[PDB]
């Protein structure tokens, strides 16, 4: 904040929303709780300068949970060459996997 | 420059580490220019309202001046503890960096060659 | 599954009606009988002109009273938390709140018509 | 087919964007903005939310008929205008329409468009997440939350409203 | 307007300037920009006159625009970051959007036309007001960012905003619009200095919100608007003048007057920073400020102009309203040069 | 900026068609640049008058970066001299007269001669040296 | 870059006990009062290690006492659970509400059947105490080093040198 | 970095390009706000729906909370244009032009 009032007076106001890891209500967790508190452990006091270079792959890593496709882009390209080969032949699914 | 300084609480003029300072003597020259700035001030108020400008309201040209020094003590005590903290965090910097700074292998003028322009 | 085929079935049976109603009743259409209906007599020619509504300002506190409720129905699932003295206290708020702003307005005119 | 439903949905939430967003007579965006509406809380409900498409539907339906009510009053004209009337709102119609259409074309079937951000298309029931909500639904005891957790947000929004009255108030004074 | 109806419509715009420089979360910065945006235009609608009603439009649209513009920024981050914390951006697109979502509403850019004609429009206090109270907040917001700012946009904006700026200020004869135009100059000065220090930019923008004050109110208790009028002052009352003269010369900018101080410090900032073309461009084209600011100054005490004879009555009644911390705020905007290591202070 | 860098990647002189294009490309976007800023703010009359104020504009600014980029190559190649500023003073002239016989007027194109020659001298300059317009926050 | 390490299918074949949904809500309290020692362990497992690719032996063993409990219940007091479990599924919301009478046979049942009280209000909910011997995981999380701390700053503080050093200003 | 969210974005571009050209009237231009202000309620119920962050669903309630008040704002500025105009065109608004 440009004027901290809130550490001054000691007193939350937005803080508890800033965050997803925070105490949400019934302790539902958030779903990359646990990304999101490696990362923001990982730079804290550190530095927002120092954040970027030193704790990277823990940013990478929540925001692939966060939006996932280095997960999805597997996926799509498993699904489209599954597609492509099983049309003339080559592969046929376990029938597990239909039924 | 120093916002993000780790200690720093917000919303406070001087952080009690201040009074390790010199505070800034009564006489400075900075302090009384400020006072003249408070005199200034009277000077133009009552021109401003059509008033004697030198003997009109010595009660508020004193007020005047005696606000301007009051808020010029602390913000020169203010002025002087960044200065200072420039200064801090400068050489602990220089110290805990001894590569970033290296020291040179004095030697005198009679072996630098400096190049000689003729001056025509 | 239910909802859509629901509403469909909704729309189909509606829009078939119209359509029975409208191509059934042979209908004889001439200029006059389409005329617009202005209690016997021509009428004069408007329709679309503006139509003054003097509870404008009525009518737009309207969306900020309407706006409101929005804020207010989460209460049947925030008075089972575990601080209802907090609870207690916005929601309170908010009804004093809009207590204050209907009592703004009554009395700085407000809900009364423009003429 | 119900694969996708979301997919066709957001098409018929640009379709009616595109209605509104043509300049056609105020009635005519607003119901634009209606089926728009509509459509949108579907989506939201489809991507495990309620209470937020009810939420959408209910304000917006007030807000939009609030608009009518001032349209036919205020900005009305003798001559109200289609989608097909006048040349410019057919020409805001069919460039909104065929746009959209070449975005949705270029997207489903390379499925890998870049256009402003990275856009892998291989279907929204992918990126749904496995879990257990117990005996209550996230969105409810999220939302419900407002007067426990969000104090802060309950006072200044109470106070914009009040404020907002009273500016509706000295706006519409006039002397 | 009921005075009362005033105070809470006042104080409802100084809580939105605040709750945008005291709250971390980005909705709860939004909540204070749309606090103030909602507040202000019945400030502007005081008077109620053809003019305010076009004044506040043009002035809500704008805003309006912007700050959903601040929403698809805010929503962007948080869908390639998931944080509210005000602390930098995430997503490139996201901030160079946000630029000038926060460009809008201080009015430098191209996104500047809006800004001298609410100023003409609307009366001359609430111009004040407008000029002054409403940039702390986008400014603040841009302070908090600055570590994550695309320097090449930031320093587009402040360039166009100088030299526009300063272009039309050369051809308009009405007090507020080349007061408008002076702003859009100061905008693009602090604008030009956020990337390198907010320092400057912070000491920069106090130097201009005292000086801007000082000078409206000399307009207001002249009671002038045009060109003519503020020149009739000399008859009726002279030191006005004679201290407008000097408040012009401190809003070009010429020392030892405290409108150089800022105008120096930025110049030694940059030049720090390797830029040297850009202080060079900004110190020219000052001149076409400078050149309206003596223009002004020619016909208001420099040359005493045509008076009216039924100024004898006027010079007959004195003046009501007090105009407070006018004789302050000469002096902070006149003679603060000596003092200005206590920039510092801020840092 | 891609645009741009392709007078970049073409070595000043040497390949003088391509310079040539590259300066007309610059010229151009610019050029329609300026246009829909016209026709924004200052409003047309019709489509057709629309296209003639664009085209005149495009068209003004098209010539001006190409017979830049023409009079920068040849004058290099001619000479041997890639690194001379005056390289661009041509281009200055080239482009301060001709953009005067786009108006057809003799003294907007005499003081265009000067004017952009000089800034054209300058910037080439900056290719000399390290000079940043848009210099990243260091200190 | 890695490996998605996954346990073999024959880790986890186990028997799958089979009874519907109705009839686990029938034996609900029992089998929470007479099998806690299984699932608290196989909970404290996941919740520790929060990884279900290591804890699959919990699983296992959860599901076999849970078939010694249905196997029990089966072999002493088969009718009275039989026509509960019914009743409890003719219902939509599977309520015990309406459902108390089969509920009191059930349950006298297996008190002098097999020795089994129903826990009473909020008894089978309370946090419980296992004694589990396996360690405690040291990185749940898989966390790797984090980085150093900022050089503390520390020090005593004298006049900056030379004043603010800005300019023509000495003082 | 999924579909929908191109689908809601590309519908807040179009509103955003509808708001910044006016053909006629204000009260089209106003719809074409509120337009933008449900594509930018979709897009954040969307997210926050997906990513659980529970605390985070009050926050499309307050933004149709503001919503509804500028739209109001707006429509009370249209009235006083139509009062002191008769009507609500914009390309009439010119009296502050010089
Ligand atoms: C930086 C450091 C240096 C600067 C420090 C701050 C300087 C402040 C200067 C204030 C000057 C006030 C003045 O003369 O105003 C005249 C002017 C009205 O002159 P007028 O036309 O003769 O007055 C007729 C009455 O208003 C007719 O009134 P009415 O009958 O219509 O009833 C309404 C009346 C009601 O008045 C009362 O209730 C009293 O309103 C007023 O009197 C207006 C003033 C209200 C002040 C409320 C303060 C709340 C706290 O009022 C304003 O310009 C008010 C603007 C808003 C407050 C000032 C903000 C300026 C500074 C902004 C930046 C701050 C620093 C940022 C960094
Ligand atoms: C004479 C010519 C030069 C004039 C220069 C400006 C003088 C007037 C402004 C300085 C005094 C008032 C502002 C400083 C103050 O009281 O608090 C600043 C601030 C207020 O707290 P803060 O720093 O948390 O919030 C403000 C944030 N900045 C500094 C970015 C604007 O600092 C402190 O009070 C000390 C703690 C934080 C230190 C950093
Ligand atoms: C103001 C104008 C400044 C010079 C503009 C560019 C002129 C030019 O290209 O000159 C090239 C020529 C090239 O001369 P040169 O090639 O003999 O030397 C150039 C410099 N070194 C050797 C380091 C590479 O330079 C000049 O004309 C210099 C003129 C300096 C005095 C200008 C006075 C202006 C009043
Ligand atoms: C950064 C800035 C430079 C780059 C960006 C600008 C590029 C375009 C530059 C030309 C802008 C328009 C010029 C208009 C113009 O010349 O009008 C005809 C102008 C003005 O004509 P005029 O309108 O005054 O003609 C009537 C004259 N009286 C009033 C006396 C009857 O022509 C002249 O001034 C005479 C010919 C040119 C004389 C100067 C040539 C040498 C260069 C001088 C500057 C050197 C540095
Ligand atoms: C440098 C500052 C001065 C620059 C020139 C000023 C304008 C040209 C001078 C004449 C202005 C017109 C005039 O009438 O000047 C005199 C005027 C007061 O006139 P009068 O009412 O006769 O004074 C009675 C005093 N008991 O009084 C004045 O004009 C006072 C001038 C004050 C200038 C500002 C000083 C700020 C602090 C330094
Ligand atoms: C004004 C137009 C600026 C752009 C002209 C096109 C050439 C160019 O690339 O300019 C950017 C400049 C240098 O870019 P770079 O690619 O490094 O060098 C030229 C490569 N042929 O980038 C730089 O930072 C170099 C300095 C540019 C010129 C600065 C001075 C301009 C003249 C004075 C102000 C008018």
């Amino acid at each position: 904040p440009f004027f901290d009032v809130q550490k001054r007076l000691g007193l939350d106001l937005d803080r508890w929303m800033t965050i997803q890891s925070a105490e949400q209500p019934h302790k539902i967790p958030g779903r990359c709780h646990a990304f999101e508190k490696e990362w923001i452990e990982c730079a804290h006091g550190i530095g927002g300068i120092r954040a970027e270079k030193e704790c990277k792959i823990e940013f990478d890593d929540f925001v692939e949970c966060l939006l996932r496709q280095k997960t999805m882009k597997r996926l799509s390209a498993i699904k489209r060459q599954r597609d492509k080969l099983i049309k003339e032949g080559k592969y046929t699914p376990p029938p597990h996997h239909l039924g | 420059m120093m916002s993000g300084r780790p200690g720093r609480v917000p919303l406070q003029f001087l952080p009690n580490e201040a009074r390790s300072l010199p505070p800034p003597k009564l006489t400075d020259p900075r302090l009384v220019y400020m006072g003249f700035l408070g005199y200034c001030s009277g000077l133009i108020d009552n021109a401003i309202r059509r008033r004697p400008v030198v003997s009109a309201g010595l009660h508020r040209q004193l007020l005047y001046v005696t606000s301007f020094v009051f808020f010029g003590y602390y913000l020169l005590k203010r002025q002087d503890y960044m200065y200072a903290l420039r200064d801090h965090d400068m050489f602990a910097y220089v110290k805990s960096h001894p590569e970033d700074f290296p020291e040179k292998d004095k030697k005198t003028y009679g072996e630098i060659l400096e190049e000689f322009h003729p001056v025509r | 599954m239910n909802i859509m085929l629901t509403l469909l079935t909704n729309v189909t049976l509606a829009s078939l009606l119209v359509l029975i109603a409208f191509w059934l009743p042979q209908l004889n259409a001439y200029s006059e009988k389409t005329s617009p209906y202005e209690c016997g007599f021509d009428p004069m020619g408007s329709a679309r002109l503006p139509f003054s509504m003097k509870f404008f300002l009525v009518a737009i506190t309207f969306l900020l009273f309407d706006l409101e409720i929005a804020l207010l129905l989460p209460l049947p699932w925030a008075s089972q938390t575990n601080n209802l003295k907090t609870m207690l206290t916005m929601a309170l708020f908010l009804l004093i709140l809009l207590a204050a702003s209907l009592a703004y307005e009554w009395t700085q005119k407000g809900l009364e018509w423009a003429e | 087919m119900t694969m996708y439903i979301a997919f066709i949905l957001s098409t018929i939430f640009v379709i009616g964007f595109v209605g509104f967003s043509s300049k056609p007579s105020p009635i005519y965006g607003g119901l634009g903005l209606i089926v728009s509406g509509g459509v949108g809380c579907g989506i939201v409900l489809n991507f495990g939310g309620s209470f937020l498409g009810l939420m959408v539907f209910l304000i917006y339906l007030g807000g939009m008929l609030v608009v009518f009510g001032y349209t036919t009053a205020m900005a009305t004209e003798m001559y109200p205008e289609v989608w097909v009337s006048n040349k410019t709102v057919f020409g805001a119609f069919v460039s909104g329409l065929m746009m959209e259409f070449c975005m949705v074309y270029y997207a489903l079937k390379e499925e890998e468009v870049e256009i402003i951000f990275k856009f892998n298309g291989l279907g929204d029931w992918v990126i749904y997440d496995t879990g257990d909500s117990g005996f209550f639904s996230e969105e409810a005891m999220g939302i419900a939350a407002l007067y426990s957790y969000g104090t802060w947000l309950v006072i200044v929004t109470g106070w914009s409203l009040l404020i907002g009255v009273v500016v509706i108030m000295e706006i519409t004074r006039g002397n | 307007m009921n005075p009362i109806i005033y105070t809470t419509l006042i104080m409802t715009v100084m809580s939105g300037t605040m709750l945008v420089m005291i709250s971390s979360h980005w909705l709860l910065i939004w909540i204070g920009f749309e606090m103030n945006l909602l507040a202000m235009i019945p400030v502007l609608m005081k008077n109620f006159n053809p003019r305010a009603t076009e004044a506040a439009t043009k002035y809500f649209l704008t805003q309006a625009t912007a700050s959903m513009m601040l929403m698809m920024a805010i929503i962007i981050n948080l869908l390639y970051s998931g944080q509210w914390t005000i602390t930098k951006m995430f997503n490139p697109v996201a901030m160079t959007m946000m630029t000038m979502a926060l460009a809008m509403k201080l009015g430098l850019s191209p996104f500047h036309f809006w800004v001298p004609e609410v100023t003409q429009g609307i009366s001359l206090q609430a111009g004040l007001l407008l000029l002054t109270w409403q940039k702390l907040a986008p400014l603040s917001v841009l302070c908090q960012i600055s570590q994550s700012i695309n320097p090449n946009l930031m320093l587009t904006m402040a360039m166009l905003s100088i030299l526009i700026g300063g272009w039309g200020g050369l051809n308009q004869t009405q007090l507020r619009k080349i007061m408008a135009y002076s702003s859009i100059a100061h905008m693009g000065w602090m604008t030009a200095v956020l990337p390198y220090n907010t320092t400057m930019t912070i000491l920069n923008l106090l130097i201009y919100i005292t000086m801007t004050l000082a000078m409206f109110m000399l307009l207001i208790h002249s009671s002038a608007t045009t060109t003519l009028s503020l020149s009739h002052t000399w008859n009726k009352m002279p030191v006005i003048t004679s201290l407008m003269m000097v408040t012009l010369l401190s809003m070009g900018g010429l020392p030892p007057l405290s409108g150089f101080m800022p105008k120096w410090m930025i110049i030694q900032e940059m030049t720090k920073n390797e830029s040297i073309i850009m202080p060079t461009l900004m110190a020219m084209t000052a001149l076409l400020n400078l050149y309206f600011y003596m223009r002004l100054a020619y016909s208001s005490s420099l040359t005493m102009f045509p008076s009216t004879n039924n100024m004898k009555m006027k010079w007959q009644f004195e003046h009501t309203k007090q105009m407070k911390l006018l004789p302050t705020m000469i002096v902070l905007s006149t003679l603060v040069l000596p003092m200005t290591p206590a920039l510092s202070s801020l840092n | 900026k891609t645009l741009l860098h392709k007078y970049s990647d073409i070595p000043e002189g040497t390949e003088c068609h391509r310079k040539a294009y590259a300066s007309t490309s610059i010229g151009g976007a610019t050029g329609l640049i300026v246009s829909a800023y016209s026709i924004a703010l200052k409003p047309p009359a019709s489509f057709l008058e629309g296209v003639a104020r664009t085209g005149r504009y495009t068209f003004t600014s098209a010539a001006i970066g190409a017979i830049f980029g023409l009079t920068s190559c040849i004058s290099a190649q001619v000479r041997e001299k890639p690194d001379d500023p005056l390289n661009y003073f041509i281009g200055g002239c080239a482009g301060g007269l001709t953009l005067g016989a786009r108006t057809r007027s003799y003294g907007i194109g005499a003081a265009a001669c000067a004017y952009m020659g000089l800034t054209a001298a300058l910037v080439k300059m900056g290719q000399l040296e390290g000079w940043q317009v848009f210099a990243e926050p260091k200190v | 870059p890695g490996i998605v390490e996954l346990p073999t299918l024959e880790d986890l074949k186990v028997q799958e006990v089979k009874v519907s949904s109705s009839v686990l809500k029938a034996a609900a309290h029992h089998y929470g009062a007479q099998c806690d020692k299984p699932n608290k362990e196989f909970m404290l497992c996941r919740w520790e290690e929060k990884d279900p690719r290591r804890c699959l032996e919990e699983g296992k063993l959860v599901n076999q006492c849970a078939l010694d409990f249905f196997r029990q219940i089966k072999r002493h007091c088969a009718e009275p659970f039989t026509e509960y479990w019914t009743c409890i599924d003719y219902s939509g919301l599977q309520l015990f509400r309406h459902c108390r009478k089969q509920q009191a046979k059930f349950d006298e049942c297996v008190l002098d059947k097999l020795g089994w009280v129903r826990p009473d209000l909020g008894e089978l909910s309370k946090v419980t105490k296992v004694k589990t011997d396996r360690p405690l995981p040291e990185n749940p999380y898989h966390s790797r080093a984090r980085p150093e701390p900022n050089p503390e700053a520390e020090g005593d503080l004298k006049p900056a040198k030379h004043g603010s050093r800005l300019f023509f200003w000495t003082m | 970095m999924p579909l929908v969210y191109m689908n809601i974005i590309m519908a807040f571009a179009i509103a955003l390009a509808g708001l910044l050209m006016y053909r006629s009237h204000l009260m089209s231009s106003l719809l074409c706000l509120e337009g933008m202000m449900l594509s930018l309620f979709i897009m954040s119920t969307l997210i926050i729906l997906n990513t659980h962050f529970t605390l985070a669903n009050m926050m499309p309630i307050i933004l149709l909370v503001f919503a509804a008040c500028e739209a109001a704002l707006g429509l009370s500025l249209l009235v006083m244009v139509s009062n002191t105009y008769g009507t609500d065109y914009v390309q009439n608004l010119n009296l502050l032009q010089c």
